[PDB]
């Protein structure tokens, strides 16, 4: 199958700029692509089709380029109602497949996360299966990276991330980190570390705890 | 290029 | 022209999932498709046909699982995906794609969707544990706390802090399905560490689907 590589992740912008995605085919695909603007709790909604043409009742500051492999969506002059999550879509041929996805928010001054680390309660120990959370608050932009480190080792899976919206009021995000273990294997381990990067941090932020 | 019907 | 899902949205695991798509419509044909969409996923493109054939085509990703079908005397078509995971927990859409080519428009018809969720789980109240500011973490100026919710479904719960009264610096993040077939979320907020030892905290879990309420104070732990 062909897939879609989408480039930003996110994309950071203010109101009234001219802004730009980018989708890769893994394969030459024509001019067989679409554009998709999606708001939380709604399907999608198409904006280009074809590559470039512009769908029915859509506005005109959005336009579509590109053809083969290599594809872009630009929104010329940002509006509050641009905020939102933006896929491209190949039709060239079948399973019809999606880009990851970019999400265009507001722009703000970057501000670092403040990391804090919640070991669990003895009474959720009791309980035979503990959490762990480690919390980055209020940062900017979205770009969020946590690692986690027990007895100095690193360790993968397990943990889970959530992240809020972009606050309305201080348009910054929050994010969680929770490990998931029984109450045998959380004692069978001494300190958990949680280890942060962000653009606001010239260096990782670790916050720890001695069980 | 696929799964597009056709009305007239 | 609008579509409508419809269908159980709570699939127990190794059961089938269906869904009945209403088609809402003058001489031709329709290319009807189901694309599901998970949380913080992209959309996945499961399978459509020709309303005219019913042939269809399958995203290899599934084949074997999923069917799909029409009635055009009922202007319905169906999505039946078999011995589903808890991995099958989505939103799902029908949607339409057809060209008038009378008029050379090109018309993208979404339902708005249905979520299913794949677990075995039955109603059932949260458990809610607190998420104590460390006593370390006084050194400086702001603290952040909060409650752990957990074990509860269906979806939706309400969280509030002091029953309203505290709102600045919370943050409650969505609620995500675990292994165990139920959800868990945490909700946080910052405030001043002087005002802790002087202000009391309590976060309010409300679950209307079980009747249930759960209040838990958040204290620091003194040593």
């Amino acid at each position: 199958d062909i897939q879609m590589t989408q480039s930003p992740s996110s994309l950071s912008a203010s109101v009234g700029d001219r802004v730009t995605v980018t989708c890769r085919a893994s394969l030459d695909i024509n001019k067989d692509l679409n554009w998709y603007q999606q708001k939380p709790g709604k399907a999608p909604a198409l904006l280009i089709y074809a590559a470039s043409t512009l769908q029915t009742g859509v506005s005109s500051r959005f336009s579509g380029s590109g053809s083969g492999t290599q594809f872009t969506l630009t929104i010329s002059s940002l509006q509050p109602e641009d905020f939102a999550t933006y896929y491209c879509l190949q039709d060239y041929s079948f399973p019809l497949t999606f880009g990851g996805g970019t999400k265009i928010d507001l722009k703000r001054t970057v501000a670092a996360p403040s990391v804090f680390i919640f070991p669990p309660s003895e009474d959720q120990v009791k309980s035979g299966t503990v959490s762990v959370v480690c919390l980055l608050n209020n940062f900017y932009p979205r770009e969020a990276s946590v690692k986690w480190k027990v007895d100095g080792a690193l360790k993968t899976g397990n943990s889970q991330e959530s992240v809020t919206e972009q606050d309305s009021k201080d348009n910054t995000y929050s994010l969680s980190s929770t490990l998931t273990l029984s109450s045998t294997e959380y004692q069978s381990h001494k300190v958990y570390a949680c280890e942060v990067t962000h653009q606001g941090l010239s260096s990782p932020v670790t916050k720890s705890f001695n069980r | 290029a696929v799964g597009i019907g056709a009305v007239f | 022209v609008q579509l409508q899902e419809s269908g159980p949205g709570v699939v127990k695991p190794s059961e089938t999932l269906s869904l009945t798509c209403e088609v809402s419509l003058r001489v031709g044909s329709y290319y009807w498709s189901w694309i599901r969409q998970s949380q913080g996923q992209r959309p996945e493109w499961m399978g459509g046909l020709y309303s005219d054939t019913g042939n269809t085509d399958y995203n290899p990703s599934l084949k074997s699982r999923v069917s799909l079908s029409r009635d055009m005397s009922k202007k319905q078509f169906f999505l039946n995906l078999r011995s589903v995971t808890a991995t099958d927990t989505a939103v799902y859409f029908c949607v339409s794609r057809y060209v008038d080519h009378w008029t050379n428009r090109r018309f993208d018809v979404w339902g708005p969707g249905a979520q299913v969720t794949v677990t075995s789980a039955s109603t059932k109240g949260p458990s809610v544990f607190p998420l104590a500011p460390s006593s370390r973490s006084t050194s400086e100026s702001t603290a952040a706390l909060g409650c752990l919710v957990k074990d509860y479904f269906p979806e939706p719960v309400t969280v509030s802090w002091n029953s309203g009264s505290l709102t600045s610096g919370v943050h409650t993040f969505p609620a995500v399905l675990q292994s165990s077939g139920l959800y868990s979320l945490s909700s946080v907020v910052t405030v001043p560490s002087s005002s802790l030892g002087t202000q009391t905290y309590v976060c309010n879990v409300n679950h209307k689907p079980s009747n249930t309420k759960v209040d838990k104070r958040v204290e620091i732990k003194t040593c």
